[PDB]
């Protein structure tokens, strides 16, 4: 008879002790059990031919994709706890800056600028959303596929945060048209094209491989480095500590997207031939990506420089990683 | 060797049983009975099993064998207590 | 100070645009989010009755597993699972392996709404839905995982979902087709409204009460814990089943309706129907499957169905009558069958339970009965082999469970056949063979556990090469929960 | 970034200064402080081994509550209480009653450090000390009250200290002489290392492992997240003797050392003795409360002694002979004068457990044992009336116990009387006596039960009045735990 | 026989339903019940002596303490969860801010200013410490102790903050003498000795009456205006961010102090003659409040206008209470 | 009425018992043991109660009363069995 074990069977034999994470995150998904037939279910469904070419057939390839650890190696539990801390501080931000009467303090330049470049980043969030939620269902391995679980909520709580802070600047300046007219901005600002033509086409790029690419190695560094380092750097400097100490906090989440963004490019060049895959992406999707930054940062003040600074951050990342 | 599916009389379950194209209804039933009679089902000494086709309620003669039976593999075939 | 929550919350779900760089199509493939049609300006008015945003999630979520994880390490010392019910102890083993990767699944069947609904409402609360189903999926491995050094029957918490085994098969056959293989729109209403409003959200607060009453408390409030997270997802069905009735698709929600709700409870009635009324001690029974479905279940879809604007399913009628019958002939099958799955069937049949039985479904003794009794002679007499089987039953191609029904005096077990495209299909129930008829390029291919053995891909072609095919040996394979001591009542 | 604590922590306690407006004198007040002459200075070498600040002390408590409270929650709806070992229900009833409000009071006592030590880093520690104490004094109300509508009893779990009922005397005579009556320096040392650190830190180990043992995790969690909190003040003690000890105070430390601990100890035989080797079902009991002693308590005591240049107290012998005796002769009191507690007392002497007791103490059934046996033959011939007193038994005017000793063949029992200005004081033993005649003036115009019965303050002047003095009544008056059970094994 | 209650007895017809804060704060001190000889041993112990004159013999008097309730309603529970958030708060600012260089861009004139005004206070918060902890082991009510033992840990929390941030300064200016220095300001520097006299003085007032005036009505007050209202706006208006916000944090503690002691107030209120008593305590300790607010502001940049809305401010708690 | 603590030989704890200043040794013994014989203490019918003070071990005469045996009150007596 079988004898019991003192782990899972997938994990037997690892010499150490398995982690919580190990326990509950690994070897999960059961569609890469039958590649010619992922579900249970007649071959020819629509949902087993997406799976078939936009899973299995990416360029991108690896023997063990199950192998994937999350450096950080978040759990469920973990996430909740970290990020709990964080919006205890971003909440108590919230509510002590404004006992303080902080957005009456700020000038009607700087907050024309917010409702121009600020506020309308609930669309660009809620796409990253959309992204990252994507690679989730896509992704080849368990462990790949929860990291961008947390990304995804963690694109969630950026929007939510700068739901709040709409709000809240409609109801310091009625006038402006917070809340109202940032789909219009979104929409028609020649500041934004650059950056909705970017994720609006990085949406559609449905190989796992293309999409991880293009939205976290590509499209987020170039949001981020725009929107949260530019933006957060003159925020604080036209006198709007909120949004500077807040942007700070969101870049936290961002700083971790990375380390698992930069661990599974180097699993991935444990294989020949990959490095030259993401390159070749890399390759097709950066053009729109300075485009995105030089239509933003240039309508910022002091924008050619912001415009330098965002595109060597943001290609930094990637040199980083090979 | 042929494919039929058992609804045998009184059990609660189709059983896949395989029977010979040779054959007779006769012979069918009897192959039926070993999965169900003594383990589900008492047995009925004064009863004669006869095989119906499932679907349409066609009765076959106990001297009939399975390759003039016209079933179709797997066929489901209802194993009934008569006379 | 704060702003109140009402004050700013729509614009959490203000994030609908006008695409310029692609087209609305290619964004929102149809095969995908399922928009039927119905344009993005009248999805916008989705409105999920009940709120919730990050930072309220985070705080609430994080209390939770801490209470949770916090009774689990208070009461593992006790080793409650090693003195339990062995009833008690197949339960737990059958719930780990059945759902805890396809509570993990779900999260993927979230995340298809969350970036596939056009409803921006549906959107976000799908994040939170995929959330969830992490947690659930994590959760439910992380409990069981304690017990894996008592007996390799708990290794299949993680296992099962990647096996063979009969009713794997059966929960993947499920959970693929009404989540992981639908359209955005088509999750929202088959896995939302019908499964988890219709059937998990009553059935785990049963199982939670079921647990405490068994003395576990370390898996009451496991589950306690899980379905309090339901209805924040399940919600989700709702809001687009009324936007469909409102705009020209009334029939096609109607369909989806009827099929999602008896797939769900086909499925049901062999992972809760047998638990109920047979391995939960005779003294703990609170009331019947039964009872529990007419009192819990049914008269709930009724409530719902009649506020949407929809109407009961044409079976409605036929799945009453069921009520009496499809469970007792799961069990049966399952106990008969029992080296074919992880965990030890209860036979549940001694004379006190047989009385219950009787009293709870009249007719039961001179129909299912019959079938026990030749067991309970064979056993009571030595021939113990003819306990167990020698063939394999007939599989549904719809539910791929054996097709069963009432024995003994009122034999009445039919098998709803139907020869498509040179291929002749067994189905379980009218119901079953309609799911195949309205979609068959859905279902045409696929092939259940009988199919696989005749057509030669289970080598060697007999039942040790079957158990080896689905992964059994022996130390998993199931036998008996009290050893036969339920015998003893007979001699 | 953040500091790692080591690197400021010294300025959290670098806080002394040398005061102008007010002169030291006045800022510590002898009677408050205890420096007895040594320097601020030579105070501020001070340094407790176990470090914690604000932040982790708030972060990490409140994750003890959320558990806390959490299982208490999930174990409510159970019930467990009321089908619990009767002698299980009294332990806590005993246990709630006796320190609920004492451990309040501890706070008090805490905050009396945190004011008038000299040493700043017992200041600061006595602060969380105060806390801890806040915290224990709530949950031990909080948990019990869930029971106030089960027996009135659960009611003295915050009435006990309020009363005269002679064990809350016992207990305030205890509590009040080490904690609530001293200065800042001899609280640290009484407290913190001679009853904290020596009885309570391995007493609550004991006493969560048996809540376990008798199926009672709530209790068994509530007591385990307890005893986590102790040392973190418990170790205030250690520091205060080290600097009494290299100045000139080693004989003044010796003293209250001494003291502190044979007072500790009586109270520890009445209220956890009985409980150990009488309450706790035979089966339960892992060890004797002799043997519990020796290995958990005393050796710990020689240890500490030894590392702080410290000698054992001179009763040291004497004090390792009653391990075999006292506790027997304080449970034997209580139950025979049952109706004066607010539990109800398990006699414990049922054939196999005076077999146990046999071999855990040679010569038990031949002195103990026989006072037993009378006891036991009046109850099998029916004369109940003759197991329960009608008179009031000696009690020590130092620990407020009856004066009680071996019985049977090897009669020891002795009364170490002493005439002081005109009036006669009773101990129950040579170092009872010897604490009053150390400090007279503390002890002098104190009356026990005794002295107050006499005095003509209990009116009317008789055992009812009695009775009625103490606050109790029939519901909450004690009698046998298992309502005489035991005595059908005797017939 | 004695049947079961549904509350304490000392509870029990309350017409409500106790709360958890009733249930475990109520009734609790027995020292109280006998007043001749409030604890177990001899009655002429210097112990029983200190509580029948400075308890006991008080000249605020009610004939039933116990039944004062703290408005906040705090409970050892509700005191870790309510200030754990709190602090993730604070700790948040302290980690973030010094990410970001916030003390390198403070100019030497403030560094300096910090060294002065700033870090000593860690003396006048431990002082607090003490005297609110005194409070506590000599009011006459359980639930009056409980609200001075949270107020005690908080004066606890803000010398840590201190602590805490003491040492940041001194990483980043050694030669500032962070740390090193503090004792000899609160001892000689002149700006502090109004409020080390105060204080000083305060804490061998007994009576816990008059403690609690002394303390909480007075002293408390004037530290809090200037030290925290006064000081935390100057910094801020120097670049001082992390300051600013910190006093502003800790003023949440200081309000909710001023909130039971108002409470308090308003019960002896309802005793005739108790106003007039109190009226006495203050008057006696005003003017070295007085004192106080004009040594420490009157150094400070704009000193004057610093003492006279720190004055007004401080007075306005207690004109508020009647 | 006078008190005496009661130290009654062979039982375990001592006892408050009121006594009278007129009462005999034997008297004394008697009131005693009421509060010790046959409640813990098995009789001894070939024996003699005899009290002794404690302190000291004085043995009083059965005949000689409280009121000439110079007890302070409350004295503690044992209560012996003898011959
Ligand atoms: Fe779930
Ligand atoms: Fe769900
Ligand atoms: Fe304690
Ligand atoms: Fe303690």
């Amino acid at each position: 008879a079988l004898k019991p074990l003192k782990t899972w069977s997938h994990l037997a034999g690892n010499r150490r002790r398995p982690s919580e994470y190990e326990v509950v995150s690994t070897n999960l998904h059961y569609f890469t059990d039958n590649p010619e037939r992922p579900w249970e279910l007649d071959s020819n469904l629509p949902m087993q031919t997406w799976y078939k070419k936009y899973c299995f057939d990416s360029p991108l390839k690896h023997d063990d994709w199950n192998a994937f650890r999350d450096p950080d190696q978040l759990v469920y539990r973990t996430y909740n706890l970290l990020q709990d801390g964080q919006e205890s501080y971003v909440q108590g931000l919230f509510d002590q800056l404004n006992d303080r009467g902080h957005d009456q303090m700020l000038t009607r330049e700087w907050v024309e600028t917010l409702a121009r470049f600020y506020t309308p980043a609930r669309y660009l969030f809620h796409a990253l959303q959309m992204g990252s939620v994507y690679i989730h269902q896509i992704a080849p391995a368990s462990t790949i596929t929860n990291c961008a679980t947390y990304e995804t909520a963690d694109h969630l709580r950026w929007l939510t945060h700068t739901a709040y802070r709409t709000r809240e600047l409609a109801n310091c300046y009625p006038d402006v048209g917070f809340g109202k007219r940032e789909r219009d901005v979104w929409e028609n600002d020649p500041a934004w094209q650059g950056f909705r033509e970017l994720i609006e086409k990085a949406l559609i790029a449905w190989d796992w491989g293309e999409a991880f690419t293009a939205i976290n190695l590509v499209t987020k560094p170039a949001v981020e480095e725009a929107l949260l380092q530019q933006l957060g750097s003159l925020a604080q400097s036209e006198g709007d500590t909120l949004l500077g100490l807040l942007a700070q906090a969101q870049k936290r989440d961002a700083e971790r997207h990375r380390r698992w963004s930069s661990a599974l490019v180097k699993m991935a060049l444990e294989k020949e031939g990959n490095r030259e895959v993401l390159q070749k992406w890399v390759a097709k999707w950066e053009p729109l990506a300075d485009k995105a930054i030089e239509a933003y940062c240039s309508a910022l003040p002091d924008g050619e420089n912001a415009i330098v600074e965002a595109k060597s951050a943001s290609r930094y990342v990637r040199q980083m990683m090979g | 060797t042929f494919p039929i599916m058992s609804n045998f009389e009184r059990d609660f379950v189709i059983q896949l049983v395989p029977v010979d194209t040779e054959d007779t209804m006769d012979q069918v039933a009897e192959k039926c009975a070993y999965h169900s009679i003594n383990r589900r089902v008492h047995p009925q000494p004064e009863k004669i099993l006869r095989v119906r086709r499932h679907e349409d309620g066609t009765l076959f003669p106990r001297g009939m064998i399975v390759s003039d039976a016209g079933l179709r593999p797997t066929e489901t075939l209802d194993i009934i207590f008569m006379d | 100070s704060m702003l109140k929550r009402e004050d700013w919350y729509d614009l959490t779900r203000t994030t609908n645009w006008t695409p310029k760089y692609v087209t609305e199509n290619e964004l929102f493939p149809e095969e995908m989010s399922g928009a039927r049609g119905i344009s993005m300006e009248a999805w916008e008015k989705y409105d999920e009755p009940y709120k919730i945003t990050y930072p309220e999630y985070v705080s609430i979520q994080r209390e939770k597993d801490s209470g949770a994880y916090s009774i689990k390490a208070a009461l593992e010392r006790d080793g409650f699972v090693d003195r339990a019910d062995p009833g008690w102890v197949s339960t737990m083993q059958l719930h780990f392996g059945a759902i805890a990767l396809e509570e993990y699944a779900a999260s993927t069947a979230e995340a298809r709404m969350a970036r596939f609904a056009k409803a921006p409402g549906n959107r976000n609360m799908a994040t939170f839905g995929m959330m969830d189903e992490n947690r659930h999926g994590q959760i439910q491995l992380y409990f069981p995982y304690a017990n894996v050094k008592r007996s390799r029957k708990w290794d299949w918490a993680h296992k099962a979902i990647h096996t063979n085994e009969w009713a794997a098969i059966a929960a993947r056959s499920f959970f693929d087709d009404m989540m992981m293989t639908r359209d955005s729109v088509a999750v929202s209403i088959m896995l939302t409204f019908a499964f988890e409003t219709g059937f998990v959200n009553m059935q785990f607060l049963g199982l939670a009460a079921d647990a405490a009453e068994a003395g576990d408390h370390t898996f009451a409030s496991l589950i306690s814990s899980i379905q309090t997270d339901e209805s924040r997802h399940a919600q989700q069905g709702g809001p687009s089943l009324k936007i469909l009735v409102e705009n020209g698709k009334k029939d096609e929600a109607q369909q989806m309706v009827d099929v999602a709700i008896w797939r769900s409870w086909k499925l049901f009635s062999v992972l809760t129907g047998p638990i109920m009324d047979y391995y939960t001690p005779l003294e703990s029974r609170n009331q019947s499957f039964k009872e529990f479905m007419l009192e819990w279940i049914v008269a709930q879809f009724e409530r719902q169905l009649l506020d949407l604007g929809l109407d009961k399913p044409w079976y409605w009628d036929q799945f009453m009558q069921d009520l009496d019958e499809t469970h007792h002939g799961m069990h049966l099958g399952v106990w008969y069958w029992r080296p074919t799955v992880w965990w030890d069937p209860a036979a549940g049949v001694s004379p006190e339970e047989r009385e219950w039985l009787e009293e709870k479904y009249p007719g039961w003794n001179d129909t299912w009965g019959q079938c026990w009794d030749v067991i309970t002679d064979n056993l009571v007499n030595g021939k113990p082999e003819l306990t167990v089987p020698e063939t394999l039953p007939t599989i549904c191609n719809m539910c791929n469970l054996p097709i069963a029904h009432t024995p003994g005096n009122k034999w009445n077990v039919k098998d709803y056949q139907l020869e498509y495209e040179g291929r002749l299909y067994h189905f379980g129930s009218e119901a079953d063979r309609w799911c195949f008829q309205i979609d068959p390029e859905r279902y045409e291919n696929h092939t259940n556990l009988v199919d696989r053995f005749l057509k030669g891909e289970i080598q060697p072609a007999d039942l040790a090469g079957a158990l080896m095919y689905m992964s059994l040996e022996p130390g998993v394979m199931g036998d008996d929960a009290h050893d036969y001591e339920w015998v003893k009542a007979y001699q």
